[PDB]
């Protein structure tokens, strides 16, 4: 018996392998540079493992096999449908894609059948529940009737508990679903996420061995965010004229003063690298404690399941 | 964040109240009607006594040698007790009762056995002839449900 | 109308000045260092004026008076007190301790009524709701009694029941209020606040224009954590023996190897000054961000949860 | 940084038991007052007897034909039981009962109705003649509050 591996951690290597094939790397290089910037060791063994199998001609696919705990047959397939058509590239942008919707999905039922299946089975009826418990203590509560009255009769009065326990059910399913002029100003700019992915694809890319202006070329192709790929754009063709990173970076908002002074250093001490892993991982943690969708549950929660119980009682 | 525990349990109080509100005015009703009974009985007596000496049922109060007036046989929820032809009639006051009970009022009459009587308890009636009564029928009658298991006999009762 | 400054702002400043007073600057100099080292005008502006009186000849308690509604009237006393008595430099290090003791308690009531008030409220009873959500599901449950008992004794049965929901709320508690033989292997080492802190000092004594031999030798005697001291004492040993300061830190783990390459770079370019000041501020905001504060609670949360649960079971 | 839960709830049933405390403590005291007033009656029997027998309110206990001595007819909450002058006083104890209603009492005195009594029950009173009673006015009267709707009668209550 072998357990997989975290949410949080099949996105990272997912994210990062995606990234690195997508800029042409060797796959046993980007395998190879994946294993050499992980911080857990049962990623960096594994990944040592499947490119030891990709190093003697098997494909990603059956080197992945080596761990059907951590890698399913679905993950598999879709390895092996790319290996297959000549599109590897674009189905590990979905796996990565895939993965990180799962990682968020996961923290955001759980925040406040799997876990996620059986917690929200189980958080969808509790209260009504608790709410049918006290409709049945006895008879002549607020609201009821006595059972003497005809069924048809006794149950459309109650209508009104029924309902206040539908209602409860909507919420707390509203609840798990959300949670898991100016033209310009309107549209979608970087977020958070997309500032996280953009430094774990360069941090990277740098750490394996890429120069700064292959590897934005490469991320540059990469980017989700329009608006984002438009300043990437602007920040690889400023770099590329003669200008200093850390400039380049400094005319767009999205970077904090930090960012560009801690840059600014590592322009000077060749270990852009290393301050674009720890960036990174910064960014990466700030995300995933970014806590409201959890707050906001909990408000829905016992905020119905207390309408209800007025509801009749009245 | 916390204070959960004092808002529920005094919702739940009051809960309780709105609960427990019906059952002591049924209670209540049901109390006050038991009392009409007592004071309505206990002038049996007297109008037993006239109808087995004269064999003739008291007019009114003072043929049955009674309060004269039917106000001098009142009580807390009773504003009086008339005797009207050996049928007793309790009236309940319109203070200090229930409210779908007060103004009501029940009777207690009697039926020759030949050499005894044998008495009766239950809504308002009128007697016709001396071994006769009928449903004061007119909206004043306490409803059944206030009224004792003892005192549940119709007009025909026998 | 004017307010004070923010508990982070106060407390680099109040270290900071601790730090170089305890480094046997000038009073002046002292001050003109951490103005031209300051971030946020405000801080830069007073600082320049502070030290303006104290140039004047003031005492640094009366010169304070000057920003009564930034330095309240308990600082400026537990100043003079220290100036009147010859252990200002020893009131300097016991006001820094208390404005980072401050600062910190303030970041930690107010994380997550806000957001936090109402999340606490909520996570501190969710489950024992659900508890005795399961426990007035009707009659003859595991452990109960049947209503007819007298309610004393009903109650004090249960009182199992009600004493495993009280040390639900007590664990949930403890996790929000903590949280906001090998013999040496025992010890309390260096943490991320003594490095954050070290780091500050460094940099602040050599952007001043002291050596880094002579920041060390006063560093050394300032720093709380004794692991560290030891640890610093050590480098500073071996960097008056001429190894290269790099070196020195490259010998102890409390240092990464980007700290180190960084200081690296800065040996060679005679940049230190620069390179320090950014790694500390790169730490004090890694510091004052900060994952096992999260994960621990979920094992006491649903841990307390599923022991209650167990608990009347049985 | 988290437990405020655990706070609050623990803090919210203070706060809960705070607002129950006055509705248990007038339930509560409500409750000693009712029993005063079931050891004060079935008393009246032998008063009522007395009196209609005689035509004189018995004097004291002994003369009613009760407990000669009053602190033999005493409760929990109840210190005695006293009858003067076919005036039965209840005595609240000083041990075991509220705060404000203990060594307080409360009277029950009957009226000739000729032929018969009527009873009351209320507040202190002293009997001045046969047919006249008056507030026992000096301070050791059990608080209207804590007084049944049905023992809420004045000394001219007729």
């Amino acid at each position: 018996g072998f357990g997989g591996v975290e949410g949080k951690d099949i996105l990272v290597f997912t994210r990062q392998f995606a990234t690195m094939i997508d800029a042409g790397l060797p796959l046993v290089q980007c395998l190879d540079i994946l294993a050499s910037q992980m911080d857990n060791p049962s990623f960096k063994k594994v990944l040592f493992a499947i490119k030891s199998k990709v190093e003697q001609g098997s494909t990603f696919a059956d080197a992945l096999k080596e761990h059907p705990k951590v890698f399913d047959e679905l993950y598999v397939q879709l390895c092996a449908a790319g290996e297959v058509g000549g599109i590897l590239d674009a189905i590990l942008n979905r796996l990565a894609a895939y993965r990180e919707k799962n990682e968020k999905l996961k923290s955001k039922v759980k925040s406040a059948l799997v876990a996620i299946g059986v917690t929200a089975v189980l958080l969808l009826k509790v209260t009504p529940v608790f709410e049918k418990m006290f409709a049945d203590f006895g008879s002549e509560l607020p609201g009821p009737t006595q059972m003497i009255v005809n069924f048809s009769h006794m149950a459309q009065e109650y209508f009104f508990h029924v309902a206040g326990s539908i209602v409860a059910v909507v919420m707390s399913f509203t609840w798990s679903y959300r949670q898991p002029l100016f033209m310009p100003v309107f549209g979608p700019v970087l977020r958070k996420v997309a500032v996280a992915r953009f430094t774990r694809t360069l941090g990277t890319m740098i750490s394996s061995g890429v120069p700064i202006l292959d590897a934005l070329d490469v991320t540059a192709k990469t980017a989700g965010n329009r608006t984002v790929e438009d300043a990437i754009i602007y920040v690889r063709g400023k770099i590329a004229e003669g200008k200093n990173i850390a400039g380049p970076l400094a005319e767009t908002k999205v970077f904090p003063s930090m960012v560009v002074q801690m840059i600014g250093v590592g322009e000077a001490t060749g270990a852009m690298d290393t301050m674009l892993n720890k960036i990174a991982d910064f960014y990466d943690d700030e995300v995933d404690a970014a806590a409201m969708i959890e707050p906001v549950l909990m408000v829905f929660l016992g905020g119905v399941v207390g309408g209800f119980l007025i509801g009749m009682y009245l | 964040f916390t204070l959960i525990e004092l808002m529920i349990v005094i919702a739940i109080v009051g809960i309780l109240a709105a609960v427990a509100l019906p059952a002591y005015q049924d209670y209540t009703a049901r109390a006050q009607v038991s009392e009409a009974i007592l004071l309505a009985e206990g002038q049996k007596s007297a109008v037993t006594e006239y109808y087995l000496n004269h064999g003739k049922w008291p007019e009114n109060n003072t043929s049955a040698g009674v309060a004269s007036s039917p106000t001098d046989i009142k009580g807390k929820y009773v504003k009086e007790v008339e005797v009207k032809n050996g049928v007793v009639t309790a009236t309940m006051l319109s203070s200090g009762v229930n409210n779908e009970i007060k103004g009501k009022k029940l009777s207690l009459w009697a039926r020759r056995e030949n050499g005894s009587v044998k008495w009766f308890c239950g809504q308002p009636v009128t007697r016709t002839d001396d071994d006769t009564v009928a449903d004061a029928k007119d909206g004043k009658e306490i409803d059944t449900k206030h009224l004792p298991s003892t005192c549940r006999d119709n007009f025909d009762a026998k």
